[PDB]
């Protein structure tokens, strides 16, 4: 339903694949985070439902991530 | 000799 | 150095031409959604940008008395590329001493003034404020929580990497490199000018900086010279510039010169972003010279998007209610 642009969506898909994969020494899951398996889980379920985004509908102005 | 982060500096000759 | 600056200064061969000239008004979201930020970008006035700058007199001096006689700072020798520390109140007067009684040539790039009262008489161009994961990702009662005004880890709330002031007399040098965790850096002239040498952060360019990291020759391999197509552009008082991740740039000073710049990851480039903390981690950079808490900043990343899309929290219920009670302010 909300569109993000091709270089959000491919960025989160590269940081999700390498904050999966580092070992727990380097993982560095901060002191704010729950459940950091969840989390992954959820992004990739987005990244599914995002994959087709429009790319000019994407264009709003306003990111998608900012304080109420 | 507290440690410090966000140093700005590229690699020494 | 065995190279001949001189000579890098003055050739026309570094005839790229990388950067697009911007109106302040035109760099907005929009613009960073369309084009990722990934070409560097010069505003040759402020207008539209946003920004605030000390009096247009401010001097080395006054950089002192706003952030203290008595704070530490990091300076680089220009000869060596070597870091050392001294004062403010020792660089001050180091600055301060004509140009043919000074023995060494020093640089300061690294002075981060969040939490003095320099920092409230600079503000960076307002599109950034928008895209900074600081900003944007990092708990804010964390963020608002700083009180230390230097970058001593075990004090620091949030990557303090926000405002640095830069102050370099005439003939210093900035050998290549690329910006820590491939920030992205913003850069206001506020007194003098710069030389920029530009490269463009291609894959084979970044092996090729890579491997001159590895040699250890940087002081006889101008790293320039080695790539297809190099820019060198003057910067000149008052100009703005904006220089996307990963790009490989080093930097000369023809004039005693104050500038004001910061460096921020943003969301719309987090592929180079992440090539870069890996090139860092492979040639073995001191933690000291890098983004502080890059990788933690990255989960707070992950859980602002999917909460912001689906509503769904992933930070502990006392986080949560920080932010509840940040949002009833
Ligand atoms: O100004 C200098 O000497 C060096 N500056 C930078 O490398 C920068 O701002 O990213
Ligand atoms: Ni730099």
């Amino acid at each position: 339903q909300v569109h993000l642009t091709h270089f959000e969506l491919e960025g989160l898909r590269c940081l999700v694949d390498k904050l999966e994969s580092l070992p727990l020494h380097k993982k560095c899951v901060p002191t704010g985070i729950e459940d950091e398996d969840a989390l992954i889980a959820d992004v990739k379920i987005l990244l599914e439902e995002l994959a087709s985004s429009d790319p000019k509908l994407a264009l709003t102005g306003v990111p998608i991530v900012q304080w109420p | 000799a507290p440690a410090t982060g966000g140093v700005k500096k590229p690699h020494r000759y | 150095r065995t190279f001949d600056l001189e000579e890098k200064l003055q050739t026309n061969k570094y005839n790229a031409n990388f950067v697009t000239f911007m109106e302040g008004k035109d760099f907005n979201v929009e613009y960073i959604q369309r084009g990722g930020l990934r070409d560097p970008l010069i505003f040759k006035n402020s207008d539209g940008l946003g920004i605030k700058m000390p009096d247009p007199d401010f001097t080395v001096n006054d950089v002192k008395m706003c952030v203290g006689s008595r704070r530490m700072v990091d300076v680089m020798d220009v000869n060596t590329q070597k870091g050392i520390e001294m004062t403010m109140a020792q660089w001050t007067r180091y600055y301060e001493t004509p140009e043919e009684e000074r023995e060494k040539l020093y640089n300061v790039i690294s002075l981060e003034f969040s939490h003095t009262r320099l920092e409230n008489m600079v503000q960076r161009p307002s599109t950034v404020d928008f895209i900074d994961w600081v900003d944007n990702m990092w708990p804010r009662h964390l963020k608002e929580s700083q009180t230390e005004s230097t970058n001593a880890i075990l004090e620091m709330q949030y990557p303090k990497v926000q405002k640095y002031c830069l102050m370099s007399v005439r003939g210093c040098y900035t050998d290549f490199h690329v910006d820590f965790g491939g920030t992205s850096v913003w850069y206001h002239i506020h007194q003098g000018g710069k030389v920029f040498w530009l490269i463009p952060p291609t894959a084979h360019n970044l092996e090729l900086y890579e491997n001159w990291l590895l040699s250890g020759k940087q002081g006889d391999i101008f790293l320039g010279d080695r790539v297809s197509d190099c820019q060198r552009i003057e910067l000149k008082q008052g100009y703005t510039f904006v220089i996307p991740s990963g790009w490989i740039h080093a930097v000369y000073t023809p004039t005693d010169t104050l500038v004001f710049g910061g460096n921020f990851l943003h969301s719309f480039n987090i592929p180079m972003q992440l090539k870069i903390y890996s090139i860092e981690d492979r040639t073995r950079v001191p933690n000291k010279f890098r983004y502080p808490f890059y990788y933690e900043m990255c989960w707070y990343v992950l859980e602002r998007y999917v909460y912001c899309i689906t509503n769904r929290s992933h930070l502990t219920k006392d986080f949560q209610k920080e932010s509840l009670s940040m949002d009833m302010e």
